[PDB]
């Protein structure tokens, strides 16, 4: 996360870490959506241009964390994967369209002060909240500045970072880039004239973009961190997988394993 | 069911340090 | 970087 802050403890207790077993690495962010289901970006697992194709035994899920690097001994929970599910029409060949995956945990996690699921949107929450100018919140342990294209200053956070970003009009999203923007995406971030800034960045992929409902005071996941060009570049925006538009597929896999 | 209600925040009616920014933007 | 995690997780 670029230009964010340290998260408070328990502020984002659905945040999950995707952690590689060997060599041990943070791969990406992710989200806890029930006691045995995690939501992430499909590109975290499957990206054939780079010969990236993770399978269940490749990976650990770490839940309840604050510190990026330590083993948070009686706080975090580490889980094994039983099944990975990537969307059948994820488009890795051109634009990362439908960039979503479900992972089912070997055993259900127990909830705690630090571990608690986020809600998924329904039609009318999506309708009411997913609007331009409304801010949501992104979290993660990824780089503090841009990246591939690598960087200086600080690099990697000690602790979970937060940033809050406004949603941007679809026209300005499509006019900031040459990539084909689909309906399964939205973009977020501040405009170059607005004076605030901030963004996700590498290693933040796969985590939650969340909004708090003003009707029932709950947190809902509206987006998954998917892609951007650079990180926190003027007149560039971050692109997120639109979670309500892929919800049929999510319900499909959870109901029928379940 | 209790999704989206955080043990340390909503469940004890404490706010986090920036959640007002979100809520203020919803008109 | 990463602290070592317990062996029963591998
Ligand atoms: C997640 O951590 C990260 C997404 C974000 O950070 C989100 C925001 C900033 C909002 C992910 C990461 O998981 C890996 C990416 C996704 O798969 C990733 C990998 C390789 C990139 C990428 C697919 C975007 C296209 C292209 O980059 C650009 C800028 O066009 C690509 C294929 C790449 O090779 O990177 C580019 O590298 C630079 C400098 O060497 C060069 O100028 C470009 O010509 C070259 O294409 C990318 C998407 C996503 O953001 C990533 C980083």
């Amino acid at each position: 996360i670029v230009e964010g802050s340290d998260a408070e403890i328990g502020m984002s207790p659905w945040q999950v870490m995707l952690f590689r077993k060997s060599p041990q690495e943070l791969l990406c962010g992710a989200s806890l959506i029930s006691d045995r289901w995690v939501l992430t970006a499909a590109h975290c697992l499957l990206y054939p241009p780079w010969d990236k194709n993770f399978t269940e035994n490749d990976l650990l899920v770490r839940i309840g964390k604050h510190s990026r690097t330590r083993y948070e001994r009686n706080i975090e929970k580490i889980s094994m994967l039983e099944k990975i599910y990537i969307h059948p029409r994820y488009n890795w060949r051109e634009n990362l369209d439908r960039d979503i995956a479900l992972m089912k945990l070997k055993k259900p996690v127990a909830f705690s002060d630090y571990i608690h699921p986020v809600c998924l949107p329904d039609r009318e929450t999506a309708a009411s909240l997913l609007q331009a100018g409304y801010k949501g919140r992104v979290t993660g342990w990824g780089n503090l500045k841009e990246t591939w294209t690598a960087n200086v200053g600080k690099g990697q956070p000690s602790v979970l970072q937060v940033v809050n970003l406004p949603i941007v009009e679809r026209p300005v999203c499509k006019d900031s880039t040459r990539i084909r923007i689909t309906d399964n995406m939205f973009c977020a971030g501040y405009k170059p004239d607005e004076g605030k800034r901030g963004d996700a960045c590498e290693g933040d992929s796969g985590g939650p973009f969340v909004m708090k409902s003003p009707f029932n005071n709950r947190w809902y996941q509206m987006g998954i961190v998917s892609w951007g060009e650079g990180c926190d570049r003027d007149g560039k925006y971050g692109f997120y997988t639109h979670v309500f538009r892929l919800k049929k597929w999510i319900q499909k896999v959870i109901d029928q394993f379940g | 069911a209790d999704c989206g209600l955080r043990p340390l925040f909503e469940k004890k009616s404490l706010e986090d340090k920036t959640e007002r920014e979100l809520l203020e933007s919803y008109i | 970087d990463f602290e070592e995690i317990p062996e029963e997780y591998l």
